[PDB]
């Protein structure tokens, strides 16, 4: 396991496993949803779903390729996979159809085909998905006036009024030569593929794209959007969290592996060794939870998401999590945190080392981008075996004591209560 | 015990008004904002026009009591004196 970076005037990155049986190459723009104005916001949606049109799919088809793309904060990516020995087909495809040719794309039927189907999907994600749209609206609310606070779909007020020039205009600034990476994974030599780049003299603009001007800001806010004729209440919960390139970034994960995720249905679920689960299980305080710990290039967000029937009670169920989280400060104990080391390297191991090229070539692509080179699997185990109890309590000394929260909840939520009530919980009057 | 009889308030969860949909709030953190931006424009315009839209309901009740007290108060005055000497015994029978 090795990775290889060259650049020759384009930074080229390879991932070879000579076991896997396809191949998977594209380009990773270092542009995503917070380079955005509220204006444009959903054009980087649109350009995905022009990329994944019919026509542009077929030629592929005929050639034996598929076609994927994703969206995120910081970058997105355009990833054609084949088999092993016709990678030089698919490296043709990424330069007539993405980087010579663009018009045959964005004609005027293909455009307003795609234009539909993209604001019907963003209406069923808005009345249908309740977990994945309630931690949307935490990023707005804890990032607001600010390029970290954007949805990455975009929103049904903003994308009826984009045109094709607006797609131009995006392409123009972000699609540059200094704000891509090409990646390469699976079963694929780092020296054949910079040779087939190299036999063509591919460049796709030379310049540097737009500065934004306001930084990331956290605040303490909440947004609460009632809705009684849904039969569960849904509810996130963060501060302020870790960036990319932190001394404490592997300190942050761990800390929300100790209390972990749960689902009431599962009978090996409920043998977990996590004291929180003593309390929610007396009464039934919820159907599931998860933690987590959430980065970007500028800033990030650590707390627990949770969906419950028992709306009578919400208020105990903030209080007892609530509770459990000072004592991150106070007193964590020695085999909480051996636990939480175990179990943050079988989930760090499983998310790298999966058997799908297209899941590689996209965590391969962002880490390029922002650090230049990629930290092995090795040497991140080296990092998690070395903290201690004391850098635990240091770390939720600074970060989660007597600190601001941000609060998101839809449904039932009449039970939930308001701000000054669960800011107080941030600390104890004991310690 | 028993249960009770039927009210018109619950508690938090099933408080016991009408079914709310569409409706959005928003708020900050105190620890976010600016400490005590009310003594001006409060004292300017606030705390002068929320009791002068009231001010006649309280002052024509209290114009019409303090006339009447105060004409009461000068008559008995004249009554007791030197001069309501003759009015004292007229209107004692």
């Amino acid at each position: 396991a090795e990775v290889t970076q060259l650049s020759n005037g384009i930074v080229v990155a390879t991932e070879h496993n000579p076991s896997a049986h396809t191949a998977s190459v594209g380009v990773v723009f270092g542009s995503g949803a917070a380079n955005e104005n509220p204006y444009n916001n959903g054009v980087s949606n649109l350009w995905k779903n022009i990329f994944l049109s019919k026509e542009n799919s077929a030629v592929a088809a005929k050639e034996g390729l598929a076609l994927s793309s994703n969206i995120s904060r910081d970058f997105q990516s355009y990833i054609v996979s084949s088999l092993p020995g016709s990678t030089d087909k698919s490296l043709d495809f990424l330069n007539q159809s993405f980087i010579q040719q663009k018009a045959n794309l964005l004609s005027s039927s293909n455009f307003e085909a795609t234009k539909k189907s993209v604001l019907k999907q963003v209406q069923d994600f808005e009345e249908n998905d309740h977990p994945n749209r309630v931690l949307e609206h935490l990023h707005s609310t804890a990032f607001q006036n600010t390029p970290l606070s954007l949805p990455t779909r975009g929103t049904l007020e903003s994308l009826e009024n984009l045109v094709v020039a607006d797609l131009e205009s995006f392409a123009n600034n972000h699609f540059l030569n200094s704000n891509a990476v090409v990646v390469g994974t699976g079963n694929i030599k780092h020296e054949d593929l910079v040779n087939s780049i190299e036999s063509k003299n591919l460049s796709l603009q030379t310049g540097t794209k737009p500065v934004l001007k306001k930084k990331a800001a956290f605040l303490g806010s909440e947004v609460r959007l009632r809705d009684d004729t849904l039969p569960k209440a849904w509810i996130s919960l963060a501060v302020e969290g870790e960036p990319v390139n932190s001394p404490n970034y592997f300190v942050a994960k761990l800390a929300a592996q100790i209390f972990g995720s749960y689902n009431a249905f599962e009978p090996a679920s409920r043998l977990q060794g996590i004291k929180l689960l003593d309390n929610i299980q007396e009464y039934q305080l919820c159907d599931n939870f998860n933690h987590f710990s959430l980065s970007y290039k500028d800033s990030g967000l650590w707390g627990f998401s949770t969906a419950t029937r028992n709306v009578t009670m919400i208020d105990d169920l903030i209080h007892f999590t609530l509770k459990q989280w000072n004592r991150l400060t106070i007193s964590v104990t020695d085999t909480e945190v051996e636990r939480a080391k175990s179990l943050l390297k079988l989930q760090l191991g499983q998310l790298y080392e999966s058997g799908n090229p297209v899941n590689d070539a996209n965590l391969l692509g962002a880490e390029v981008l922002i650090k230049g080179s990629k930290l092995s699997l090795g040497e991140a185990f080296k990092k998690i075996d070395a903290i201690t109890v004391k850098d635990v309590k240091a770390w939720a000394g600074k970060r989660l004591w007597d600190q601001d929260i941000a609060i998101a909840g839809t449904g039932q939520i009449e039970g939930l209560l308001d701000y000054m009530r669960i800011r107080s919980d941030m600390s104890m009057m004991r310690w | 015990g028993p249960p009770s009889g039927k009210t018109y308030m619950g508690w938090w969860g099933h408080m016991g008004g009408p079914k709310q949909k569409g409706i959005t709030s928003y708020a900050v953190s105190p620890y976010a904002q600016k400490p005590l931006q009310g003594i001006f424009h409060n004292a300017v315009f606030n705390s002068f026009r929320r009791f002068k839209s009231q001010f006649l309901y309280v002052l024509i009740p209290a114009g019409i009591y303090w006339y009447w007290w105060k004409n009461g108060n000068e008559y008995n005055e004249f009554l007791y004196s030197k001069a309501g000497r003759e009015e004292l015994e007229r209107v004692n029978v």
